[PDB]
């Protein structure tokens, strides 16, 4: 989930954009 | 600014800036 991918590990734009509506 | 560890209010801020008028969903448990 977003915390494992972007907080516990280095985030990316690809992954952040998956959470945009 | 996105390619780093982003936690708590810093993650929500990055979602806010990247997603713009789309908005976003922040689901930290799931």
């Amino acid at each position: 989930g977003i915390v494992e991918q972007c907080c516990a590990s280095v985030c990316s734009l690809y992954q952040l954009e998956n959470y945009c509506n | 600014f996105v390619n780093q560890h982003l936690c708590g209010s810093h993650l929500v801020e990055a979602l806010y800036l990247v997603c713009g008028e789309r908005g976003f969903f922040y689901t930290p448990k799931a």
